[PDB]
């Protein structure tokens, strides 16, 4: 059933620094492609990021089920949201359905804030179709093409790192799993967030 | 004060004879059954000359072979009478043969009194004067917000009501003709008007024995039973 | 049946006499401000004080936000408005999970106005005695400014005040707005008015409150004004 | 793992007139292949002048026969008289197609006499489709005796042809085409019963058939 | 095999009269054209029971609206009615099959539904196991403006090759005319046998081979 | 005074007055008499006429084979009534295919007067009914607004009923043992009683009921013939 | 089985699928009318699958989006209107199925000339181009070889020719008649083609 | 059945809340202190016979580790009411995995009785909660009336003489006050209300030290403090 | 109170409630309609404070359905409520029988939903008059109107709200047969200003056609109401 629109996300810890990528394919019947701009990536706080990975209505309506939230927490607490929170009921949701589930494997990616000034603490953690929360401290992988990104990491992962080295290393990593996968690909897009700032990029990928 | 269903000390509910007391102001409407088959009328009480008068239509049909005159709050009379053809409809589906007069007025009197838990909520405050025709022969019925119904050879309902009941009582007679009936229910509400008779300034409405089929006289008939109207 | 209070049911008159109780409960109640400025749509307000050891810092208890472009200014009871704050917020949500885009604002002051509207005719329970200043912006029709009832009659209004002393307001608000005209000038003549029905000739800081939105940068932000920044405005109309 | 339906067997038999019917039937109830009892009527009369048979599940004929006849009684109680067959029929076919997803294993025959002394005869399925008809047959023994009713009613594939019929030889016919099923059928019977109905009320006899 | 096609004086129906339990046929004279509404008939085929007593409750619908709104109702809205209803026992097991044809204040009008809500308007239809056998003598031999003659002998040898061809449909045929006061029934029951014996084999010598 | 206002509270006399009320409501209704002797239950009613072009309204009813009632109070409860009994003896013969217990079916009567009369929002039926039967026994039961139900020799419901009321326990003593036909005398006296106004075949009921007598309203012609015998 | 193409530029838009009433084996018509559904405003629905399907879902979303804009007396957005078919289709694909898929065209002064791809499981997204059916596969690389930026209506047109004429060569249903629905410039042009 | 017990009379002011607001005035006192490092509530109890113990009745308790609470009004709506409450934190604790904040709690239990108001066939309810806690935005302290509406205090008092206690209060406190002379500033306060003599087991008070949990006060401390 | 009866019988036979339903009718402002040949014209009143109120916020004159419109007079939230209700059947209608909803149909709607909540518990009536327009199915115009008692009624014209008794006696003695469009204008805004202030701010007039309801704008209202000013004096 996920190779019926099969996609990949990523995402990467560093110094004071954070990583996360996907690839842009649509898929329909498996080996027939529709689009290639289907960001699995979709913002949801000013420093909390979500990627989500399966079937492509599963993956909109969780959307637009978490953003009803979220927004409703904010507007509520009138405070921006934590991560660990989201994560904790991002896992509520998709074993509020355990018995006919949305088939999507999302993962969480973001900052965590200690206030004292304040210092951001990274933070990831990935999802069955369930909310098989698991905490990891270093890359986190998730759909299809998990095996290969999980292969590639290890080699290509240096512990702490500058934002650009992290940029290259979670874009080789990415590019030379995708391109062993058939039904995964076409394109991608790398989101490098900072406390400064956020650097979105594209690459120039086997996209045929 | 009171609840809906609260009984009198003489045993009379209070909301069903209040609602007797609003069938008492109405348009006059007059029936009258015979052997070729029933009559039904009504004064047609028209508002001011820029109404159309064919959307206030007094004399509608349950079925085809049934007909009705109303009187009191029309708007629950509209809903009495849609639940009535429903219903029919309903006996001509279930069975193939046209449903008898007396079981519609029979389900008519089981709606009025659905305020009475034993959903609505108080009487419908209206007086229906249904007539048609089956095989055991022609006929007419009577219905008030009291659910009692009774079977008539001729009556009439609304505000002059008495008058018309007097006169068709002095004038009926058993064995007669239908040409006889029409102009008899002629005289009648001529007599009990305010404003003099017409053509627009009435409607009728009659089912024949042999047709068994409702029709609704237009202007060249009522015009045709005036002008051999004695006076 | 014998303790029944006689909510929904109709006047000799025809006006229900709960609905009117609740407007006397609204003119009661501390004055709500509303203005629509080229810049923005206000929402100033004026505190009733309970104890000078309220938290001065946030506790906004008048303006609040139904979303990033929807917000609203209470002129009545609390509770009753927070309720309706609430349901308000669940309904953008629900738009936005619909539709996925923004609500205009029509929709939502014509979603209160009608659940209002349905405790006031189905059931035996009171109306809401609160009445709203609900403004917001949209790409259909830009910065609007509304005036919700009990009643659940609502009605637009390029500047309108309410709660007790409304007609003072009201009557400034006619003598001094303009069509065109600056966030600066719409902020000073908000305390302006406030000063005016509040029987004050100066403003104090700790007394009133603020807020303004704006469509800047094409992305519509809330500002909620601190005690310094009224500080400077009430400096600046005192040499106005 | 429980299938609700068993084919008891049997079979009844309907022949029209100009001013009568004739409507015949087992009395055998039986299994797969054993024999209950030798005396089950399956003929249920309704009116004075209407008649209902059935083939297949004992219990839902006699669930279905019994509850007609509820309603044909509370009919005559509301609307003070009887129904006609039509109307008997339309209500059949009401109360068959209201379980139409859970159907009765129950074919049908309704015969009767209309208010114009005319000898009416309904077949149904078990869902109910119904038409009428001068000649019908439902059960087990169907397919063998409809070939022989349409050689004697209907009368095609002939050219001398003889429309001279008349009661007595419309039953004795009834008697040899049952006669012959339950030479030719297992299911049958060894008793039967022959309703007659006529303008002058409805007589009922019975026939001795074989017992194997 | 049901059959209806839409011409200058209106629209032509027919029908064979056959009806099977498999192999083996229950009854050769039935009616499968049901008088919906005076100005508005409708074929039947597929399941008996179920287009029997849905055009019949359509019909009881069809009275409930012209007596309320007091105006005739159009084919397409009984055509929407039908395919909603039998829309809502989609996955159950029904199999009707249906042509409606009539005359409303539009004009002439033909629609087709089936079990799985197939509205579809049109001009010519056949539902059966013998619908393309008609199809096919119709569309070699179909025009509009020509005479009801003409209309009734094409439907008639229609509804004959059909029967010819297909064991399921037979038995006598039943052409029907509507027009704008009501409809007329030009062949009530006509028996297969003297139409073969005049169409194909009008010769009574030796079998005829194909 | 004010402990009339609803059907759900006690007088300080310990009254509940709107079930008075509703047999209030039966005393002032048409009249109505039965009589059984040992193989006979016969049933009479005078049958309501508000003008002469009006005809007479039904009294009597039939609710199943050797079963019937006699009405006296609110019409539209004794329809509703009549449809609950029809369905019930139906229904029994339908599951069980024998006659219903007649007493069983005045129980499950009177306990729909008690569900209405005790729950709040409901009203009591303003109606009481004179069931007459021959289960094995000719039987004449009666009901009343509150639950509850006897059992008569003889019984009159509303009207003048004293005087029929006299006449019955005047000549109680006759009614059993003696045939069918000074039976309907008897009751036709009874009600010529309560007229006080005379007794014609359109204005009066008449049914019959007993051993090997399903239950039948009596022919125009037979029903006259009596009425000539009580004149004479 | 049912072929459905739609393409999207600057300044224009098209939508075109054949016209067939498939039955069975025959046809009910050449000239079907219950793929396309035509709402109020700058706004098309292009539906394919079973019949009955394709007319439930369409007539549903078609007069729950007149009912929004009648009550609310605005113009729905294009974005709204795919988002929201794309709701109603994944709540009754997880109850009722619909098998139909979907082709939501339009115009809106916000976001301009617009289309959206859907699946029969709800699966949505913006395209420039797309198609549906067994047809997809004989079309859609024509669209990529000859789709460019600044197009214009008439090479749109010219393209859905060639898609059309492969249609009728290569495909087993070699399908003739075909109808389009052209939006420019604030029109809705309705076409019919017989290659 | 169901019809508002509670509606507006003319000129509104809904007196079924004005009698809540006269039970709550009644009561037993009860207040509470934010000082810069911690927050307070204490309350005392009526000075008891000897067969009462204290370790039985509790008008202090926690809703959670951080989150305390007490109450000035009728017993038994305390008792559902902090039930409730602790239901609430727990479904929120469920879903977003952490100590409920003080804002949203406030916010759920001034909603319930705003329902309670406006429900047919209830009353509203009797009393005024003064819930206080620390979260990650500080320190809080809120206060519950039968209205529904909550009110963000730095240091409040409820019941008897609750307009003089405020008055002493605002005599007494500063923003930047420590936690120790927040305590004394509570019992000097309690003491001027009771207009009598106090001692271990005729006060209680409640507290939570900075970024800890949420701690009651036994007898021997609050001994220790009197001294 | 929830599933009661509140509206009932009074010892005279009337249903109060509704009466005084009718009271809330006519404190509510004016609205006039009129039909002839294969139009409508639509008139309702308007009053605005000036340099504070939004008169496009408003919503007296509406439209239902591509061909049905409809005017009222009460209150204003109940108004848009059975709006809401009747586009909601409106489109109930058209996928149930796919063609659009006759005036007749919608007329009796109205008046079924109105003596519901008459004849209901737990629901006081509807106080509001309104009056629809659109075309029959038979492509004829007629103009319906529709009372708080579930009463309703076809009329060539006819008016509603406050002085309603005065613009119908206005109304019968002006009233004439396929008049002109500029005609039908010109009687509706001389009827509707008989019992309102003359200002062309005080009145938002339409005409209904088979294209679609097209308002006036407010320079030919500028103009009609200086020239029935020019002709009273
Ligand atoms: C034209 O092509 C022609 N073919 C046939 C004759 C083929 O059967 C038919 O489809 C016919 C319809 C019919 C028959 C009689 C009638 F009064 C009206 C009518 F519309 N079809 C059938 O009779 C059913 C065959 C069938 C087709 C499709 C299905 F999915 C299921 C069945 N047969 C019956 O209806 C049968 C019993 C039945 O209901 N079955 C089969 C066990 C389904 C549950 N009932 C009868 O034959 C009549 C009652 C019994 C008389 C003693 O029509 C056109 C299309």
């Amino acid at each position: 059933i996920y190779n019926y629109n099969g996609g990949c996300v990523l995402g990467m810890s560093g110094s004071n620094c954070v990583a996360i990528a996907c690839d842009l394919r649509l898929g329909a019947n498996t080996f027939t492609t529709v689009s290639t701009k289907f960001s699995k990536i979709f913002k949801m706080n000013n420093n909390v990021y979500v990627g989500l990975s399966g079937l492509a209505t599963d993956i909109q309506t969780l959307y637009e089920i978490l953003r009803y939230r979220v927004n409703l927490y904010e507007v509520r607490q009138d405070a921006e949201m934590d991560v660990e929170c989201f994560a904790n009921m991002l896992s509520s949701i998709l074993y509020s359905n355990r018995f006919s589930p949305y088939f999507v494997n999302p993962i969480v990616v973001g900052f965590k804030l200690k206030h004292y000034k304040v210092n951001y603490e990274p933070y990831l953690t990935a999802y069955d179709l369930i909310g098989a929360k698991c905490e990891t401290r270093d890359f986190v992988v998730n759909g299809v093409t998990s095996e290969q990104l999980f292969g590639m990491c290890e080699s290509l992962y240096v512990k702490d790192q500058d934002e650009n080295g992290l940029f290259e290393t979670i874009s080789q990593c990415l590019l030379s799993a995708l391109d062993r996968d058939c039904i995964s690909g076409w394109g991608a897009e790398v989101l490098v967030l900072t406390p400064e700032k956020i650097i979105k990029k594209k690459l120039k990928a086997r996209m045929d | 004060d009171r609840g809906v269903n609260t009984f009198s000390p003489e045993g009379r509910l209070f909301q069903v004879e209040y609602a007797l007391g609003a069938i008492k102001l109405g348009s006059t409407a007059v029936g009258i059954c015979v052997n070729d088959g029933v009559i039904l009328a009504s004064e047609r009480r028209i508002s001011s000359t820029l109404i159309e008068k064919d959307s206030v239509e007094k004399l509608l049909s349950i079925d085809d072979h049934i007909g009705c005159a109303m009187s009191g709050l029309m708007a629950d009379a509209r809903t009495l009478i849609d639940y009535a053809r429903v219903e029919c409809n309903h006996y001509k589906f279930i069975y193939n043969e046209n449903i008898n007069i007396k079981s519609c007025v029979e389900l008519i009197s089981e709606l009025a009194l659905d305020f009475s838990n034993l959903i609505m909520s108080r009487p419908f405050g209206v007086a229906l004067l249904i007539g048609g025709v089956d095989k055991n022969g022609p006929c007419l019925w009577y219905t008030e917000p009291s659910g009692t119904n009774t079977r008539f050879s001729a009556a009439s309902i609304g505000s002059a009501q008495e008058g018309a009941e007097l006169l068709l009582q002095e004038n009926y007679k058993k064995d007669m003709t239908f040409e006889q009936a029409e102009i008899l229910a002629l005289t009648v509400l001529r007599q009990v008007m305010e404003d003099k008779l017409s053509t627009s300034n009435v409607e009728i409405c009659a089912i024949k024995k042999s047709d068994q089929t409702f029709y609704k006289y237009n202007t060249d008939d009522i015009s045709r039973i005036i002008d051999v109207l004695p006076s | 049946r014998r303790y029944d209070s006689r909510t929904t049911t109709f006047s000799p008159e025809g006006r229900l006499y709960q609905v009117e109780y609740a407007l006397e409960a609204i003119n009661n109640a501390s004055i709500t401000i509303g203005l629509i400025t080229k810049d923005g749509v206000i929402l100033g307000a004026d505190k009733v004080f309970i104890s000078k050891l309220i938290d001065k810092a946030n506790n906004y208890e008048k303006i609040y936000k139904i979303d990033k472009h929807i917000f609203c200014g209470v002129a009545g009871l609390n509770a009753d408005a927070n309720i309706l704050i609430n349901q308000s917020r669940l309904y953008a949500q629900r738009y936005l999970y619909n539709y996925n885009e923004v609500q205009p604002v029509s929709q939502l002051v014509v979603q209160i106005c009608d659940i209002k509207q349905s405790y006031t005719q189905y059931g035996g329970l009171r109306p809401y005695g609160v009445s709203f200043l609900i403004g917001g912006y949209d790409t259909k029709d830009g910065y609007q400014l509304y005036h919700t009832d009990p009643s659940g009659n609502y009605s637009g209004w390029f500047a309108t005040a309410i709660g007790t002393n409304n007609l003072t307001a009201s009557s400034v608000l006619k003598q001094e707005w303009k069509n065109d005209m600056t966030l600066e000038e719409g902020l000073l003549l908000a305390l302006k008015t406030l000063a005016k029905s509040t029987d004050t000739e100066i403003p104090k800081s700790e007394k009133i409150e603020l807020a303004y939105l704006t469509n800047k940068d094409g992305e519509v932000y809330q500002k909620y004004l601190t005690e310094k920044e009224i500080e400077e405005l009430i400096k600046l109309y005192t040499q106005k | 793992r429980w299938y609700p339906y068993i084919d008891n067997g049997g079979t009844v038999i309907g022949l029209t007139g100009k001013d009568y019917v004739i409507l015949a039937a087992d009395t055998r109830l039986s299994l797969s292949y054993s024999i209950y009892t030798r005396f089950c009527p399956k003929i249920s009369k309704l009116t004075d002048k209407c008649i209902i048979g059935s083939s297949g599940m004992q219990s839902d004929i006699k669930t279905l026969h019994s509850l007609l006849q509820k309603k044909i009684q509370l009919f005559v109680l509301e609307h003070s008289h009887y129904p006609d067959i039509h109307v008997i029929a339309r209500l059949l076919c009401v109360i068959l197609y209201s379980r139409r997803f859970f159907p009765y294993y129950a074919f049908n025959i309704l015969a009767g006499v209309d208010e114009n002394n005319k000898g009416v005869l309904y077949n149904y399925d078990s869902v109910g489709s119904y038409c009428e008809a001068t000649h019908s047959c439902v059960g087990s023994g169907s397919q063998l005796i409809l070939p022989i009713l349409d050689n004697r009613v209907e009368q095609k594939n002939q050219l001398i042809k003889n429309t001279n019929f008349n009661l007595g030889d419309d039953i004795n016919f009834v008697k040899d085409a049952i006669t012959s099923a339950t030479e030719r059928d297992i299911y049958t019977g060894d008793k039967t019963l022959i309703y007659v109905i006529d303008k002058m009320g409805i007589n009922v006899n019975t026939l001795d058939l074989k017992q194997d | 095999t049901t059959l209806a096609f839409k011409f200058k004086d209106g629209i032509i129906v027919a029908v064979d009269s056959r009806a099977s339990m498999g192999s083996f046929i229950s009854s050769q004279n039935v009616e499968k054209i049901i008088e919906i509404n005076k100005n508005i008939l409708g074929t039947m085929a597929g399941g008996a029971a179920d287009c029997l007593y849905w055009e019949k409750y359509l019909g009881k619908i069809i009275k409930i609206y012209e007596l309320r709104n007091n105006e005739k109702i159009s084919v397409r809205a009984a055509s929407t009615i039908l395919s909603n209803i039998l829309y809502q026992y989609k996955g159950y097991g029904l199999c009707c099959g249906i042509i409606l044809s009539g005359y409303d204040h539009t004009g002439f009008n033909m629609f087709y539904v089936d079990d799985s809500g197939k509205k579809v308007e049109g001009n010519l239809f056949s539902c059966g196991s013998g619908s393309t056998y008609a199809y096919s003598i119709l569309d070699s031999a179909y025009d509009y403006n020509l005479n009801l003659d003409q209309a009734v002998e094409l439907a008639r040898n229609a509804i004959y090759h059909a029967t010819f061809r297909d064991g399921g449909s037979g038995g006598k045929v039943r052409v029907f005319h509507i027009h704008k006061n009501g409809y007329d029934k030009i062949i009530e029951g006509e028996d297969v046998f003297d139409l073969h014996y005049h169409y194909t084999n009008p010769e009574q010598k030796d079998q005829y081979v194909m | 005074n004010l402990y009339d206002t609803d059907n759900i509270i006690y007088s300080p006399e310990g009254r509940l007055y709107q079930v008075e009320y509703a047999s209030e409501a039966i005393k002032q209704g048409t009249c109505a008499v039965a009589i059984k002797s040992k193989d006979y239950v016969v049933v009479s009613g005078l049958k309501k006429c508000i003008s002469k072009l009006s005809f007479p309204q039904e009294k009597i009813f039939k609710i199943d084979d050797y079963i019937g009632i006699s009405m006296s109070g609110i019409t539209s409860d004794a329809k509703v009534l009549t449809k609950f009994m029809q369905n019930e003896c139906l229904s029994h013969k339908f599951l069980y295919n024998e006659n219903i217990n007649i007493e069983s079916l005045v129980r499950s009567v009177a306990d729909k007067y008690q569900k209405n009369t005790q729950k709040s929002s409901k009203r009591a039926f303003g109606v009481g009914l004179m069931i007459a039967a021959y289960h094995n026994e000719p039987c004449i039961f009666e009901t009343r607004p509150n639950g509850s139900y006897f059992e008569y020799d003889a019984l009159s419901f509303g009207a003048r009923s004293h005087a029929s009321k006299t006449y019955l326990e005047k000549n109680l003593h006759l009614f059993e043992e003696c045939s069918l036909e000074e039976l309907i005398l008897h009751c036709l006296k009874a009600l010529k009683c309560s007229l006080s106004s005379e007794l014609t075949i359109s204005n009066t009921a008449l049914a019959v009921v007993g051993k090997n007598h399903p239950w039948q309203e009596i022919s125009s012609l037979q029903l006259e013939e009596y009425l000539s015998k009580v004149k004479m | 089985m049912d072929t459905l193409i739609g393409l999207r530029g600057n300044n224009f838009v098209v939508l075109a699928a054949d016209t067939y009433s498939i039955n069975s084996i025959i046809k009910l018509k050449n000239d079907d009318n219950t793929k396309f559904y035509d709402i109020h405003g700058n706004k098309c629905l292009l539906l394919g699958g079973s019949i009955g399907d394709r007319l439930q879902f369409g007539e549903f979303i078609r007069k729950n989006v007149h009912l929004y804009q009648y009550q609310n007396n605005t113009d729905m957005f294009v974005k709204s209107f795919a988002f929201f078919t794309r709701k109603n289709l994944a709540y009754y694909l997880r109850r009722n199925p619909f098998e139909v898929n979907c082709l939501i065209a339009g115009y809106d002064k916000k976001d301009g000339y617009q289309l959206y791809w859907c699946d029969y499981l709800s699966n949505m997204d913006s395209v420039n181009k797309g198609a549906h059916g067994y047809g997809a596969y004989l079309v859609s690389a024509i669209l990529d070889k000859y789709y460019h930026e600044n197009l214009t209506v008439d090479e749109a047109l010219d393209i859905f020719k060639l898609c059309f004429e492969e249609l009728k060569k290569r495909f087993l249903l070699t399908q003739i008649n075909y109808e389009l629905r052209i939006m420019y410039d604030n029109k809705v042009e309705t076409q019919y083609v017989t290659v | 059945y169901s019809f508002s017990l509670t509606t507006f009379s003319p000129t509104g002011k809904l007196v079924q809340i004005e009698y809540a607001l006269n039970r709550v005035s009644s009561s037993s006192p009860a207040l509470g202190i934010r000082a810069k490092n911690g927050v307070i509530i204490a309350t005392e109890k009526k000075s008891p016979n000897e067969l009462i113990e204290e370790n039985s009745i509790f008008k202090i308790q926690q809703i959670s580790e951080h989150i305390g609470i007490v109450y000035a009004g009728m017993p038994g709506d305390f008792r559902v009411l902090l039930k409730r409450a602790r239901k609430e934190a727990i479904r929120y604790s469920l879903q977003y995995g952490s100590e409920i904040l003080v804002k949203e709690l406030v916010k759920i239990i001034a909603s319930i009785v705003q329902e309670f108001t406006q429900t047919g066939g209830v009353r509203p309810f009797g009393l005024s909660l003064l819930i206080c806690g620390v979260d990650v935005y500080g320190y809080h302290l809120y206060q519950i009336d039968p209205s529904g509406c909550y009110f963000n205090w730095m240091a409040t008092c409820v019941g008897k003489d609750y307009q003089n206690n405020m008055s002493f209060l605002e005599k007494r406190y500063n923003k930047d006050i420590e936690i120790e002379d927040a305590i004394h500033t509570a019992i000097l306060t309690l003491k001027e209300s009771y207009e009598g003599v106090l001692n271990e087991k005729n006060i209680e008070i409640g507290v939570a030290y900075d970024n800890k949990p949420f701690k009651i006060l036994t007898q021997n401390e609050i001994k220790d403090y009197l001294i | 109170s929830y599933d009661r009866a509140i509206t009932v019988f009074s010892p005279d036979g009337h249903l109060l409630q509704v009466e005084h339903a009718l009271e809330a009718v006519k404190k509510g402002g004016c609205a006039v309609a009129i039909k002839s040949s294969n139009f409508a014209v639509l008139a309702v009143e308007k009053k605005n404070i000036p340099k504070l109120q939004n008169p496009k916020t408003t919503e007296k004159l509406i439209k239902l359905d591509e061909h049905n419109c409809l005017a009222f007079a009460g209150l204003n939230a109940d108004a848009r409520v059975l709006v809401n209700k009747t586009r909601l059947e409106c489109q109930r209608y058209y996928l149930n029988m796919d063609e659009p909803a006759p005036v007749d149909y919608i007329a009796k709607y109205v008046a079924k939903v109105q003596q519901k909540f008459t004849h209901r518990g737990g629901v006081r009536p509807f106080g509001i008059a309104t009056l629809i327009a659109g075309f029959k199915n038979n492509k004829e115009i007629c103009i319906y109107q529709t009372e708080p008692s579930g009463i309703y009624a076809a009329w060539k014209a006819q008016a509603i709200g406050k002085n309603a008794k005065i613009v119908q006696e206005f109304l019968e003695k002006n009233y004439q047969e396929n008049m002109e469009q500029k005609d039908c204008i010109f009687l509706a805004l001389k009827a509707i200003f008989e019992v309102v202030e003359l200002s062309s701010k005080n009145v938002e007039v339409a005409l209904l056609t088979e294209k679609d309801l097209t308002f006036i704008e407010e320079q030919e209202i500028n103009s009609m109401v200086e020239l029935i000013d020019q002709e009273r004096t």
